């Protein structure tokens, strides 16, 4: 009910940020990197230019999904 | 006094300490891209 | 009281100069009203462009699941 | 227009002032802006439908999207006005750090044919750069007939009887060298016994122009700085065909390539779905390569033909074959003096005209729409 | 070869329809004609000749 | 001083300063081996001017 | 690596405890060359490495994916040794003599 | 006669699609689908005839 037309997956939303493939680092770690990637679009869409966005990480959370 | 090999090897680690020879670094590339994720290199990664 | 099962939040993304492409039926929904939101160069609007589409694989399968 | 004036002080300009490469390009810059011919866009289509986020290609799309730069429009009307252009500062490679490791690594080489083939005079001008790239290639691939083609040499000299006098020495090339008497050995075109793959892969980097005087130019009484003055045009012209000949040669390279990484696939067993995702690509770049093949040898051959008459393009570009072709060195000699060359290397640049990016037929090909794509409106094409 | 629906479209085509069929048959050759100068590149030489 | 143009002052000022590099004495244009030699002047591969 | 003498010890008349001292330095300098000869040992003995885990492998008949991860990753091991291999035979090389 | 056509144009994507060394289960999936057509046909070629 939130979002009638807007896309459920995640996967829509990883057209829009690259993420450098150094921190592709565990085997769920691309399904999990889609999701940053769907909700800052969903939670900071009223500053949008259009502009695409690139992501970085703190090495904890590089550290955390290692297990 | 066979602790001698503890005088000559710590002279010889000082020389190599003071040649600036190699600096380790807190970045790991034991694995290419998309390697470490990778399901069927799992037994290996662990192993590594 | 902070857990060790977040890690898993800190990352933040950063903006860049090049824009991305707006999904060409963006331009269909470019006229007339959509929806009530999804005016011409608002943010419901452009978040059906940037973020874009609805697939129907996912929500039939969960039509499918509450039968 | 006095011709054996404006020829001889433009010979001192260029010894004196050899920042004048930076106008002659600004100038020629101005004309390829001024056409409308290449405007970029915002959507990219570097791979199919269902093949970046498939997670068998995952090695080679971070191996495209590596290589290929955004569509900035200040460097590629820099990168068409570059060729057709005098070379006063000789042109040196953007130094591109590959290892060839993967079988997703010939995009490295994908990206060396496109550069052959869209700009084969700046090919020229950076041809022996590109065999210090390719040579770990081959060395790394084909380890048992590298160490044939080694053995004959890695530079050649040409004797005065028109024979190739092979060095024998492993050297890694340098951009100097590109003025004395040696040669890069892989654009030889001679075959060795033994060696047939590399020369047979060498046989994808050769141009397919042709050889226009300057007819415009000669009656306009223009400096020049030859006798016969003959550019290279990258480009025939393809009115009223079906199948395009120059699509056709990407048929043929890719089909060649293909061959290349299939052998380096299943020498190291690799997936039957990592290697379907390598042959899907390659013939994505057969197909974005027909829509732009009607407006590359239609719009800018008229271009690229126009662009060889102006008064200040004034020197020889190319010939047509890289084997033999060197630019004609003059030098201002005096004996109460030293003589100062023109075509010399000394990396006084213009601030990012001697730098040449190979990446810039990534967004050619791809991200860049053109006036005769879209037939569906007609452009109303813009003459200067 | 996921692009074989727009031939079994032309053959439904050409089923249901064979008087219609003739009449846009040329322009058929027209798409066909990218069709088999790509899968059958060897025997395209030799219709076209 | 010299004619200029309103955009000949653009490339004075873009080359643009030094000049007395190079000994004018009996200076001719001539090509050089790719070795280094100075070549005489040939009447069959140089331009006339 | 190579036998090498110690020209500097014995005219500074050092103490050394056999007739002739020769120490064993582990590689050769390497200058001057395109592909460096310690670099190109390690080549072959990965590609000697990968048809012993490579029939291994096929003796188990393991998967095709889990057999081409590990020989993706010996040849990793020789890209990572390329990059090292010309400061360890230019510079550890000298401090070793 | 709807058999007979699919059973060749069955034929044409799988010389077409072994020779681009693609997947079994992105190839038995459109064969999946081309005999889909066939219980499709057979079911309003009753009604068309």
């Amino acid at each position: 009910r939130q979002l009638f037309f807007l896309s459920d997956n995640p996967v829509s939303a990883e057209r829009l940020v690259r993420i450098p493939p150094k921190y592709y680092v565990s085997t769920q770690c691309r399904a999990l990197y889609n999701i940053f990637s769907y909700l800052h679009i969903l939670r900071s869409i009223a500053n949008n230019r259009g502009k695409r966005l690139k992501m970085v990480l703190h090495p904890g959370l590089i550290a955390y999904v290692r297990g | 006094y066979p602790r001698l090999e503890g005088i000559i090897v710590q002279i010889n680690t000082g020389y190599v300490a003071s040649a600036n020879v190699i600096r380790p670094v807190s970045e790991k590339r034991y694995f290419p891209e998309n390697l470490e994720q990778n399901q069927s290199a799992a037994r290996l990664v662990s192993a590594v | 009281s902070t857990i060790p099962a977040d890690a898993l939040h800190l990352h933040e993304f950063e903006v860049e100069d090049v824009t991305v492409d707006l999904l060409p039926h963006a331009k269909h929904t470019s006229y007339s009203s959509l929806a009530y939101n999804m005016s011409f160069g608002s943010d419901g609007w452009f978040a059906f462009a940037l973020l874009g589409g609805l697939d129907r694989s996912a929500n039939l399968l969960r039509l499918d699941v509450a039968s | 227009f006095d011709h054996d004036h404006i020829i001889r002080c433009l010979m001192l300009a260029a010894a004196n002032y050899p920042r004048l490469e930076g106008i002659i390009v600004q100038i020629n810059t101005g004309y390829v802006a001024s056409a409308n011919v290449i405007r970029p866009v915002s959507e990219k289509r570097y791979f199919p439908e269902n093949l970046e986020q498939n997670q068998s290609a995952a090695r080679l799309v971070s191996a495209v999207k590596a290589r290929a730069s955004e569509a900035d429009i200040s460097s590629i009307h820099l990168a068409i006005a570059r060729e057709v252009s005098p070379m006063f500062n000789v042109h040196e490679l953007k130094k591109i750090a590959e290892s060839f490791e993967d079988p997703s690594s010939i995009v490295v080489v994908l990206e060396f044919i496109l550069f052959a083939l869209f700009f084969p005079t700046e090919f020229n001008r950076i041809k022996g750069d590109i065999q210090n790239v390719l040579l770990l290639f081959f060395s790394r691939w084909y380890p048992v007939e590298y160490g044939i083609f080694i053995q004959r040499g890695a530079t050649y000299t040409i004797n005065a009887a028109g024979e190739f006098e092979f060095s024998g020495r492993n050297e890694k090339w340098d951009q100097s060298l590109y003025l004395s008497e040696h040669f890069p050995a892989l654009f030889s075109d001679v075959p060795l016994a033994g060696a047939n793959t590399i020369i047979a892969i060498m046989r994808l980097f050769t141009p397919q122009g042709f050889l226009r005087t300057d007819d415009l130019a000669i009656a306009a009484n223009f400096p020049r700085a030859s006798r016969n003055p003959q550019t290279y045009i990258p480009y025939t012209n393809q009115r009223g065909t079906v199948t395009n000949e120059f699509a056709s040669r990407f048929r043929t390279i890719v089909a060649t390539l293909a061959n290349v990484v299939n052998e380096r696939a299943v020498q190291d067993d690799m997936q039957k779905a990592t290697r379907s995702c390598t042959k899907q690509w390659l013939r994505h770049l057969e197909t974005q390569f027909d829509n732009i093949a009607v407006a590359h040898t239609d719009h800018l051959s008229v271009v690229y033909a126009t662009m060889s008459n102006f008064m200040l393009n004034f020197t020889n570009n190319f010939s047509g074959n890289h084997a033999t072709f060197k630019p004609d060195q003059y030098v201002i000699t005096s004996p109460e003096g030293s003589y100062k060359p023109i075509i010399e290397r000394q990396g006084e640049t213009v601030d990012g005209l001697t730098i040449i990016d190979t990446s810039i037929v990534w967004p050619i090909l791809c991200q860049c729409t053109y006036p005769l794509v879209r037939q569906s409106i007609m452009e109303e094409i813009v003459y200067p | 070869p996921s692009s074989i629906v727009v031939v079994l479209e032309f053959i439904l085509f050409a089923l249901f329809f064979p008087t219609e069929f003739n009449r846009i048959k040329g322009d058929i050759q027209n798409v066909l004609l990218l069709f088999f100068s790509r899968w059958y590149p060897v025997e395209y030489g030799i219709f076209i000749q | 001083d010299v004619d200029s143009t309103d955009y000949g002052k653009l490339t004075l000022r873009f080359l643009g300063t030094l000049t007395r590099s190079l000994k004018m004495q009996n200076a001719q244009i001539r090509r050089i081996r790719p070795d280094g030699t100075v070549l005489r002047y040939d009447d069959q591969i140089d331009i006339e001017a | 690596g190579f036998l090498r003498t110690d020209d500097l010890a014995i005219a500074a008349n050092f103490p050394r405890a056999s007739r002739n001292p020769q120490t064993y330095i582990p590689y050769t300098n390497q200058r001057g060359t395109v592909t460096n000869e310690f670099a190109s040992r390690f080549r072959t003995i990965v590609a000697t490495l990968a048809n012993v885990v490579n029939e291994r492998a096929v003796q188990d008949d393991m998967q095709k994916a889990t057999r081409s991860c590990t020989k993706q990753w010996l040849r990793h091991l020789e890209t990572q040794f390329d990059n090292i291999a010309v400061a360890h035979t230019d510079h550890l090389s000298v401090v070793y003599a | 006669r709807f058999r007979t056509i699919v059973a060749t144009l069955a034929n044409v994507v799988n010389e077409r699609a072994v020779q681009d060394d693609m997947q079994k289960a992105t190839r038995s999936c459109t064969k999946q689908w081309l005999r889909h057509l066939e219980t499709q046909f057979d079911n309003i070629a009753v009604a068309h005839t």
